[PDB]
């Protein structure tokens, strides 16, 4: 992208400089914290800070900050190219959009989709996951990682 | 603001956080990881109080109360009890890895820890689980460290690193294993290390030095006294056990030292306890030494006198403003000569002149912290005014501080104000010839000869105010940094000038009073800051005398047949072959001194004077601060024949046993009567502390705590019939737990603090107004002048440039911490703190020389030559040579002079 | 004792052009040293902390602070088996059983050739596919207990 004009200086004629790089972790589940986040990111312990001040006034660096998933920010660019109508007109739910869901953990079909908001777990067990394993019985689930 | 706490409506300050608020108002909320110092982080979590909505909320929720503001209509409960709850239970966490070790920790009965377990009311453990363990580090000297203690609060990471700047003390880990210590086994090297031992709330760090001869906090008899190893006047607790100085703890002032000290006067308190003091008056007869008791030495020492013609008296600036005053009475006032140097003693009324006539505000050490740009001149103020440097460091750190309050983000929230600003601070320039330790804050540091730092500071003033006398001959680098300094101190609402005595240039100090001079014509809200070289420098200034010159003088030429010697070793002031040449020819030497110094050979009768800790006074900072000290212990209570009374005692009693040939050992009051009576400048000092008729309802001043133990034991192996109490007519202070230390007294000198629940130095808070302010009654002490309505004139005598000239050496005065001071340099525990004696020279002298790094050279002072191993300092400037001063051979005196014959042994 | 290569002082400047401020550049730092030499050892906290002028106490912080910044000496190849939740339904037990069985080791140990050292981990990241294993940099989905003496003779 940088070799084909899209990052850089003067991007699509605009003038918005904008330089983005990688910057790889060295394994801590805290770092995911977006106070601790940019403590990691300033090359300190990732201990969290307190809100307030929030990042978007007092983040890295002292200067206004603004984390975001992966997720979300690849979701930006569709709504972006198709517009606001598009976007609030593929699910009929209160949340907007869709979101990658999933089912692991002996299940036939352990795996990763794009479901509008709304769509009932029993669904996508059943469905996309394929139900459980041959000879296992559903007793429990956890909707949404370790933390719930 | 208006707060609600329990149903209880209060008026506080809302810019203030509620644990600071609650504190003040003497409610009780259990904190660990808060200071009032180092502000509010949210670590321990131990603080929670419940907050509710309005008053009809019920439910609430916990809230922390160092992290939440105390804002108008503000409702909280911190007797909750599922706020009671989770305090219990964030000690009970605490409590599941804490070690069985308060019999054998130095922090028993002292410790924070300790209080806050017994407030939340845990005393049931219910944990059957292995506790977490770790390995202790070995940090100097000074400190002892142990790990297991610790509750993992971040205190002394917060104030070593974010607060004193030290960069050798880290927290290291993750989950549950977090340590707190050095990256390796060492010394830890900030001069400010010593604070850890209070700014830790449990056994982690503790005083090594105590811990060598350790007792409990209830066994000390403790006095107010000011730290006597340097001019700051920081105010300190001595507490002893058995006769001997045991500790040294802060004692809070909320306008010098509020809650730290140096190493220096933390760790140097031992040549008090040094076993070759005299203990008795002792009369040199042929070579046999006759000990006296204190009547017969008054009497032989007045018959000596009367049958003299003219006696001298030579004082010191380590002697109090009584001791001087009497030894001053004595001899007669134009007989009376000051201790010091010719030059010392003019650079010290130099800078006197500046403080009480120079018509800029001298602030004191704690309003220090509040200025916006600070000059440093020649004084390496690290290593002679340490207190100094800490404060100068909090200015620093106020321009994070503005950044912080202009994004509306409050006070007391230390780490979104460092967040915010990040590693801008506020303009910091300081001089010396070598590197110091303030060069990681200092936005600009000259490592030039006193001349060229003088030169410097006359530049700066020029710029500022075209009036000043000019400089020729800036070059153009050194011409945009004197700009880059102007365009600084230019633009600051308050520049701080600070300079000192121990730079040995009169150049610098009137270099520094014109750049006062030049901000004060600016209009800008300028202060200015000396810094003296002994305790009492600034009260021997004012007292004034002939210099230790005039007097070796008079004892040479034989006008002066009798010199008395208060409270000097006379070696550091003048060369040493000198003073025993004139100390020789006299037919009578004596010696009133607490320390066995060098001249008590040559002396005819030796005085055993009494320390700081076995006497009272009053010493005068280097801000021109009048401060009492007390006495600590009786020196005879122990040991029945130790006949050591106050300096001021004893000549006073040979003054009257002169007189009307009758001993008198009057009372302290009556001294500083005669002092404020003969002396109109020293007037002050009757304001100091109160008399020794003053009462809390009816009651004196307590120095030893209520549950001091061994009363009828103490004592037992010498006589096994309990003496009398010690009589105290000196002071308003028993000498016994027969008295009045409660935080609600009026009074100003608190001897150490202590409430009921409170045993830790987090006791403090119930002596205070408010948390982190002054003393409820205000702080002790009293200024003796004030800013003067009118300024000085422009010194004009600009110095010409260093000129490296062939075969002599410019001595560069090197300061020590741990070194410099006379009397801490005797402590034993500094010895291993020291430096190695090593002299400085530059790589291009030292290749002239045909001398590397380590090789020993010889070289020739005043006839005496001595021979010292030289260490390569790339910082200093050829020509120059470098010296430790005040170490053994090397007097401070020697700051200026030349150098002889520096050749390879 | 220890010095830093050419290389390694190169890569740490140019990580420390991409930051605001020199002390940004410590854990990257910190990887660089690693990757060159298995481990951080005692000399490299001292040497790192004078290159990004930043204290060695802050440096050794964040060294102890972070899990893959090895302060011990480790093997050739670094296993790292994953231990969190999905893992442990998929059955990571059999796995660290057989590591331990073909190894001789437990996890946090170095077996005596200086060939692997075992550690257990978090979450990988690949959790429809578990257990999972990471040997250096190559990770190793659909484990089971009898293709770890293959796998493990691919890492010689
Ligand atoms: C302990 C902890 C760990 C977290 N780890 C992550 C993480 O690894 N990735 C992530 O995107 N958010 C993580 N978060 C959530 C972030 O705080 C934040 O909500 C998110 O990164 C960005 O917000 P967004 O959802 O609008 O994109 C974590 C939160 C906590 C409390
Ligand atoms: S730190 Fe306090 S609670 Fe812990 S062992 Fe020492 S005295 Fe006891
Ligand atoms: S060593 Fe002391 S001050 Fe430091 S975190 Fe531990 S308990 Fe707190
Ligand atoms: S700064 Fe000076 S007065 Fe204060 S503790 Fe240190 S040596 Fe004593
Ligand atoms: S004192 Fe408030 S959380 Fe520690
Ligand atoms: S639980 Fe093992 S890869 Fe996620
Ligand atoms: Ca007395």
């Amino acid at each position: 992208a940088t070799e084909a004009g899209l990052l850089g200086k003067n991007i699509m004629g605009t003038g918005f400089d904008f330089e983005l790089f990688v910057h790889t972790g060295a394994g801590r589940y805290i770092c995911g914290e977006e106070t601790a986040l940019i403590n990691s990111l300033e090359g300190r312990r990732a201990n969290p800070r307190s809100k307030p001040p929030f990042p978007a006034t007092s983040g890295a660096w002292g200067k206004p900050t603004c984390v975001n998933n992966v997720e979300t920010l690849c979701n930006v660019p569709a709504i972006l190219a198709n517009g606001v109508e598009w976007y609030q007109n593929i699910s009929k739910s209160k949340d907007a959009g869709t979101k990658l869901m999933g089912f692991s953990g002996r299940v036939k079909n352990p795996g990763l989709w794009e479901l509008p908001f709304g769509t009932t777990a029993r669904e996508i067990l059943e469905d996309y996951a394929g139900g459980m394993r041959d000879g296992l019985k559903f007793k429990a689930w956890q909707p949404g990682g370790a933390g719930t | 603001a208006t707060i609600h706490v329990d149903g209880k409506e209060y008026e506080v300050n809302g810019a203030d956080n509620l644990l600071e608020a609650c504190l003040s108002l003497g409610l009780d909320i259990p904190y660990f990881c808060w200071h009032p110092a180092l502000g509010s982080v949210g670590a321990c979590r131990q603080c929670a109080v419940k907050q509710y909505q309005n008053a009809e909320d019920t439910r609430g929720r916990l809230v922390m109360s160092c992290m939440t503001p105390a804002s108008d209509g503000t409702f909280i409960s911190i007797d909750d009890e599922e706020a009671k709850q989770f305090r219990e239970s964030v000690v009970e966490w605490l409590m599941t890895n804490h070690p069985h070790d308060c019999p054998v920790c130095e922090e028993g009965g002292n410790c924070h820890l300790q209080d806050m377990t017994v407030m939340t009311g845990h005393s049931f453990r219910r944990y059957r689980f292995t506790k977490r363990t770790h390995r202790n580090q070995d940090l100097g000297p000074f400190i002892s460290h142990e790990m297991n203690r610790c509750i993992a609060c971040y205190r002394c990471v917060r104030y070593y690193k974010d607060y004193a700047g030290g960069t050798d003390l880290g927290v290291y880990g993750a989950h549950d294993n977090v340590y707190f210590g050095r990256p390796e086994d060492g010394t830890l090297e900030s001069e400010f290390s010593g604070n850890l031992v209070e700014i830790c709330p449990t056994g982690v760090f503790t005083d090594k030095t105590h811990s060598e001869r350790y007792n409990r906090k209830w066994d000390m008899q403790f006095a107010p006294s000011i730290c006597q190893q340097c001019s700051i006047g920081c105010n300190i607790s001595p507490g002893e056990r058995y006769g001997e100085l045991r500790r040294i703890e802060n004692r809070y002032n909320g306008t010098v030292n509020h809650y730290f000290l140096c190493d220096r006067g933390r760790f140097g308190y031992g040549y008090v306890n040094l076993k070759d003091r005299p203990r008795q008056p002792v009369q040199r007869r042929g070579d046999d030494f006759i000990t006296l008791n204190a009547e017969q030495a008054m009497q032989g020492a007045a018959d000596i006198l009367r049958q003299s013609k003219k006696v001298i008296g030579i004082g010191s600036p380590r002697a109090s403003v009584e001791s001087n005053f009497a030894l001053r009475e004595l001899v007669g006032e134009e007989n009376f000569y000051t201790g010091i140097a010719h030059g010392e003693q003019e650079r010290l009324q130099l800078a006197l002149k500046v403080l009480r006539e120079g018509g800029i505000y001298t602030p004191a050490l704690r309003e220090i912290e509040s200025y916006d740009a600070v000059l440093v001149l020649g004084e390496d103020v690290t290593q002679t005014g340490a207190r100094v440097a800490l404060a100068v460091r909090q200015a620093v750190k106020g321009k994070a501080r503005e950044m912080a309050a202009a994004q509306k983000v409050a006070d007391w929230q230390i780490a979104a104000i460092l967040n915010i600003g990040q590693r801008a601070k506020h303009p910091l320039f300081v001089t010396n010839v070598d590197d110091t330790r303030l060069d990681d804050i200092a936005a600009w540091t000259y490592r030039a000869p006193v001349e060229d730092q003088a030169r410097l500071g006359f530049a700066i003033a020029h710029a500022l105010d075209n009036s000043a006398p000019a400089v020729d001959g800036i070059e153009p680098e050194l011409q945009s940094k004197i700009d880059v300094i102007v365009q600084a101190l230019a633009g600051a609402k308050k520049p701080l000038i600070i300079s000192g005595t121990n730079a040995g240039s009169l150049e610098v100090i009137q270099a520094a009073a014109n750049v006062a001079k030049a901000l004060k014509g600016r209009g800008a809200d300028v202060g200015i800051t000396m810094i003296a070289r002994s305790v009492n420098s600034m009260g021997l200034g004012i007292m004034g005398g002939g210099s230790l010159e005039e007097a070796l003088t008079e004892l040479e030429t034989g006008r002066a047949d009798a010199v008395v010697v208060l409270e000097n070793d006379l070696h550091r002031h003048a060369s040493a072959t000198r003073v025993n040449a004139a100390l020789a020819k006299a037919p009578l030497v004596m010696v009133v001194d607490h320390q066995r110094t060098a001249i008590m050979e040559n002396a005819h009768l030796v005085l055993s004077a009494a320390s700081f800790a076995e006497s009272d006074g009053t010493v005068i900072n280097n801000e021109g601060r009048a401060q009492r000290f007390f006495q600590v212990y009786d020196p005879a209570y122990y040991d029945s024949k130790t006949v050591m009374l106050e300096s001021w005692r004893w000549l006073h009693s040979l003054h009257s046993t002169l007189l009307s040939r009758e001993v008198d050992w009057t009372q302290l009051d009556h001294v500083i009567d005669a002092v404020v009576a003969k002396i109109p400048e020293l007037a002050g000092i009757k304001d100091a502390a109160p008399d020794a008729t003053f009462r809390i309802r009816g009651q004196k001043l307590a120095r030893e705590p209520h549950r001091y133990s061994g009363r009828t034991a103490m004592r037992a192996n010498i006589s096994v019939h309990e003496p009398r109490q010690p009589q105290d007519i000196d002071t308003m202070f028993t000498f016994s737990m027969e008295g009045n230390n409660q935080p609600t007294a009026h009074r100003s000198q608190v001897p150490f603090a202590w409430a009921p629940g409170w045993n830790s130095p987090q006791a403090w808070n119930k002596f205070q107004d408010e948390v982190g302010g002054k003393l409820r009654f205000g702080d002790p002490g009293v200024r003796l002048f004030e800013t003067s309505e009118n300024g000085l004139d422009y010194f004009t005598s600009v110095p010409a440039r260093f000129q490296p000239q062939d075969g002599k050496w410019r001595i560069a005065p090197y300061y020590h911490l741990f070194g410099s001071d006379e009397l801490s340099q005797r402590a034993p525990v500094f010895q291993s703190r020291m430096p190695q004696p090593y002299i400085k020279l530059n790589p291009a002298d030292a290749a002239k020389l045909g001398v590397n790094a380590g090789t020993r050279v010889s070289f020739s002072y005043d006839g005496n030559t001595v021979t010292l191993p030289v260490e390569i300092a790339e910082g200093l400037t050829a020509g120059q040579v470098g010296l430790p001063m005040g170490m053994s051979g090397i007097a401070p005196v020697l700051a200026g002079a030349h150098l002889e014959d520096l050749k390879e042994a | 004792a220890f010095e830093l290569s050419a290389a390694e002082r190169e890569a740490i400047e140019h990580e420390m052009h991409h930051y605001e401020d020199p002390r940004a550049a410590s854990i990257e730092a910190l990887k660089i040293v690693q990757k060159q030499r298995g481990w951080v050892p005692d000399g490299a906290i001292h040497a790192i902390a004078d290159v990004l002028g930043i204290p060695a106490s802050d440096v050794e912080g964040v060294a102890t602070f972070y899990s893959q910044i090895f302060r011990q000496p480790v093997g050739r190849h670094v296993i790292r088996y994953c231990d969190s939740v999905v893992c442990h339904i998929n059955g990571y037990q059999g796995i660290q059983a057989a590591l331990e069985k073909k190894l001789n080791i437990k996890p946090g140990q170095t077996t005596f050739d200086g060939r692997f050292t075992l550690l257990p981990t978090c979450c990988l990241g690949n959790c429809d596919k578990g257990p999972n294993m990471m040997i250096d940099e190559d990770t190793h989905a659909h484990l089971t207990p009898e293709a770890i003496p293959e796998l493990l003779e691919r890492y010689k």
